[PDB]
């Protein structure tokens, strides 16, 4: 064979294509989405590792566990399947080939037990999987000819399993309750009064009673899940909220990344009048945001192929790897 | 005489008048499937007066 | 150096314009905030036409939103692309016209038509050279009809040499939504004849035919009708915003279409409408676009073009095309069907080519047609009026705010003259 030097490339079209494993003790720290495979590598000193090949066609759905032990990835082609890799050994632990046309979204639960792979638009067969075995848990029929942008799960649990939420391509936002009792999923559409924005990235709060969805309209739509309703919207940043991730401080804060490369802090319990402090700047159009390790660094991924490390106390910019589109 | 705080200064928008801060923003709110609308401390009188 | 001021009126006008500003903003790369993020340099060449430059690089539209009910001003800013609009331009009433043409035009206009003129005067002064004004409203209700025509009456007396684009929906043949719809249209078309320099005719039930048969949407959203209208309203000004092989402004479209001043009502179609299940199999060519252009069902009007001859037509082509292919295709449709075109006007179809296609399509065309077939629509509205007016049904409301029955009789004076003046060229 031939020795391989540093490999670069990330798919800037899809949201959240660069995310960091929260445990940095291993040789892998960062995961980025290419066309046919993924790249697992380290953050600081560029010594790349194995590209987990094994997909027949182009990748269009990415997820990783909050514990950092599992990764999940789908593909768009005719032989559509979603596969879950392990990170301890570079091997596909799970394969699921039941979606016909393409994968829409893939997400993990708050704990590493549950998978949501509501992924099609022709047949639209919503799946909820478990990580103990490679078998189905919940089954649903979504909608003919509807696209799902992003989905997430709540940290609020009852009887050991969580409840998820997903955004359609249009206005609607569906909340799903999944149970271990019989595997019957219950869905409800949120009562959007007049807020009809295209949802870019959603994530629940710490308590789980609220979910924040940053939209293309540069505002965060807040949804209370006990009433299944929209409460308020707050405009953050001078660009649409490409990435949204809850702040690690412990309060009601949430880090967001705008279309103009501004990483700002959004407080849930705040006044109607807000002042948009930029809170440092990123040169590229930020689409992905993650927390790298215990050092307090946020890894931000841009649509221009740039990955940047931004530490806290103090705030410095350090570009990592660029890539042409 | 006894000094008392002026009650009219509680408005957040009045904390810096006659300053050009373009990054100040306005929030909105939704009331259980009702019409989403601008959030002010007294927006009703600004909208449709009274009487 | 040419600019267009946009005014939206009523429930229908606000939602059409919001979907219009949804589409026209993305093709210039402006996000919902106002910051430019497009990937092409030609998008920033003509931003002045529909956007005003502000501090920090934000672009604010030249849009004036008017209504008599405050609910719609929640409906615009809380939807997508709702934060671009200037909050000073959010001028509104408190009570709502309530589908009364008299309330919009006589009583509730007088406290608000002064306020909406101050916004328009401010926006016209900030411009350097107005190409024209563009309004979108409804002829069925009262807010966009009575107050909408009131602004048009009061803006032509101030700016008489500027063009006036009206995108007005009309009552429908098959199924309707408001009971007094023939009353509101006949009064509004009576005003729209003398002041509006050019008029575009829309109706929802022609779009229902387009959405269900051509686009084959199983359950089309109420905004999916608006996207057909929004693609048109971007297509009329497509030559203004971008360079092209054949330059044709709003004036050249105007001076080529109308032979006489009173025949300014046009019926409009949009060509590249294909369902998503067959978009792979369709080859988008100039013969493909022209064949779908002249189809009766592709028109956005209830008037069948087969009934009445095409007096004058115009086509606005977008994309990379050949001038010889476009010109020889327009001569083909005239020679193949010469009975459907008027005889004393040679070279009926005037075509324009723009080299910047819309987003997601490599080729597109918007069709404008001035024909005498549209007299079937106005007679159908008029025959609904004479059934109700002869017994003075639903007339005590309209005379409540001040107008007399004489203005109702004068409404059919110009309506029946309009359909008779259309009729004299069909024979
Ligand atoms: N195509 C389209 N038609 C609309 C829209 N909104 C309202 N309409 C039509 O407008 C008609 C009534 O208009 P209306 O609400 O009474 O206008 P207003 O009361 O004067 O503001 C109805 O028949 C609707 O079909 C829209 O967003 N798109």
């Amino acid at each position: 064979p031939l020795v391989l030097r540093h490999i670069a490339g990330l798919n800037g079209q899809m949201f959240g294509a660069m995310r960091s494993i929260p445990n940095s003790r291993g040789p892998y720290n960062i995961a980025q989405i290419s066309g046919v495979s993924v790249i697992l590598g380290n953050e600081n000193n560029l010594a790349p590792q194995f590209t987990l090949r094994g997909h027949d066609d182009v990748i269009t759905a990415f997820a990783m566990s909050h514990g950092g032990s599992m990764l999940a990835t789908g593909q768009k082609g005719s032989n559509s399947d979603v596969i879950v890799w392990d990170v301890a050994a570079c091997a596909p632990k799970y394969k699921f080939q039941e979606h016909d046309v393409e994968v829409a979204t893939v997400s993990f639960s708050a704990d590493d037990r549950l998978l949501l792979s509501a992924s099609c638009f022709t047949d639209a067969k919503l799946y909820v999987w478990d990580m103990a075995t490679g078998k189905i848990v919940a089954k649903h029929g979504l909608e003919p000819g509807k696209r799902i942008t992003c989905s997430a799960w709540s940290p609020a649990l009852a009887n050991g399993r969580a409840y998820t939420c997903a955004t359609a391509a249009g206005e609607e936002l569906a909340l799903w309750t999944v149970d271990p009792f019989t595997g019957m999923v219950s869905g409800q559409k949120v009562v959007l009064g007049t807020v009809r924005r295209e949802y870019t990235s959603l994530a629940f709060s710490a308590d789980g009673a609220w979910l924040y969805g940053g939209t293309t309209s540069a505002d965060v739509v807040t949804v209370n899940v006990q009433r299944a309703s929209v409460q308020m919207t707050h405009p953050v940043c001078s660009g649409g909220v490409g990435a949204l991730l809850l702040s690690p401080d412990g309060g009601g804060a949430c880090l967001v990344g705008g279309r103009d490369g501004s990483l700002s802090t959004f407080n849930a319990a705040g006044g109607a009048w807000r002042e948009l402090r930029p809170f440092a700047k990123v040169p590229g159009c930020v689409t992905s945001l993650s927390l790298s390790a215990d050092g307090g660094a946020f890894l931000v991924g841009t649509a221009q192929g740039g990955v940047y490390r931004l530490d806290r106390t103090s705030l410095q910019l350090h570009t990592i790897s660029q890539a042409q589109q | 005489r006894r000094q008392l705080h002026t009650p009219g200064d509680a408005d957040p928008a009045k904390e810096a008048l006659l300053t050009w801060k373009p990054e100040m923003r306005v929030g909105q709110f939704v009331k259980n499937g009702g019409l989403a609308q601008e959030n002010r401390v007294r927006g009703h009188t600004l909208r449709a007066t009274a009487g | 150096m040419r600019e267009i001021v946009h005014i939206q009126g009523g429930q229908c006008g606000n939602q059409i314009g919001a979907k219009f500003w949804e589409v026209v903003s993305d093709e210039h790369g402006i996000d919902p905030t106002g910051t430019y993020h497009g990937d092409s340099d030609l998008q920033l060449e003509r931003i002045n036409v529909y956007f005003n430059e502000a501090t920090g690089g934000r672009y604010v539209p030249r849009a004036i939103l008017m209504d008599l009910e405050p609910g719609t001003m929640d409906s615009v800013r809380s939807g997508p692309y709702g934060q671009i609009f200037r909050p000073d331009n959010f001028v509104f009433g408190q009570t709502g016209a309530g589908n009364n043409w008299a309330k919009g035009h006589y009583t509730e206009g007088a406290e608000l038509i002064d306020s909406v003129l101050d916004v328009v005067r401010k926006e016209a002064e900030s411009c350097d050279c107005l190409q024209g004004f563009q309004v979108c409203h409804s002829l069925g209700g009262g807010t966009g009809s009575g107050m909408g025509t009131l602004l048009i009456s009061k803006i032509r007396e101030e700016y008489p040499d500027r063009m006036m684009l009206t995108f007005s929906v009309v009552p429908s043949p098959k199924v309707s939504d408001t009971v007094v719809e023939p009353y509101n249209a006949t009064l509004s078309v009576h005003q729209l004849v003398e002041n509006a320099d050019e008029c575009m005719v829309l109706d929802n039930e022609a779009l229902y035919d387009i959405c269900f048969r051509t686009l084959k949407l199983t359950t089309p959203t109420f905004g999916d009708l608006n996207h057909l209208i929004s693609a048109v309203m971007s297509g009329i000004t497509c030559c203004l915003r971008f360079p092209g092989q054949l330059n044709a402004d709003l004036r050249k479209l105007a001076v080529n279409l109308i032979p006489f001043p009173r025949l300014h009502f046009f019926m409009v179609g949009f060509t590249p409408l294909t369902s998503r299940g067959s978009q792979q199999y369709r080859a988008l060519t100039v013969p493909e676009l022209t064949q779908q252009m002249w189809d009766a069902k592709n028109m956005m009007c209830a008037a069948d073009p087969r009934h009445g001859r095409y007096l004058t037509a115009s086509a606005l082509f977008r994309g990379r095309m050949s001038t010889k292919e476009v010109d020889e295709q327009m001569l083909n449709v005239q020679n193949k069907n010469s009975s459907y075109f008027v005889e004393w006007i040679p070279n009926n179809v005037k075509s324009s080519v723009c080299d910047i296609p819309p987003k997601g399509l490599k080729m597109s065309a918007t069709f404008i047609g001035n024909s005498t077939a549209i007299q079937e629509m106005f007679k159908r509205v008029s025959e609904q009026f004479t059934a109700m007016f002869r017994r003075k049904a639903f007339l005590h409301w309209y005379t409540g705010e001040g107008m007399d029955e004489m203005e109702f009789t004068e409404a059919e004076s110009n309506m029946n003259d309009l359909v008779s003046e259309y009729q004299q060229y069909q024979d």
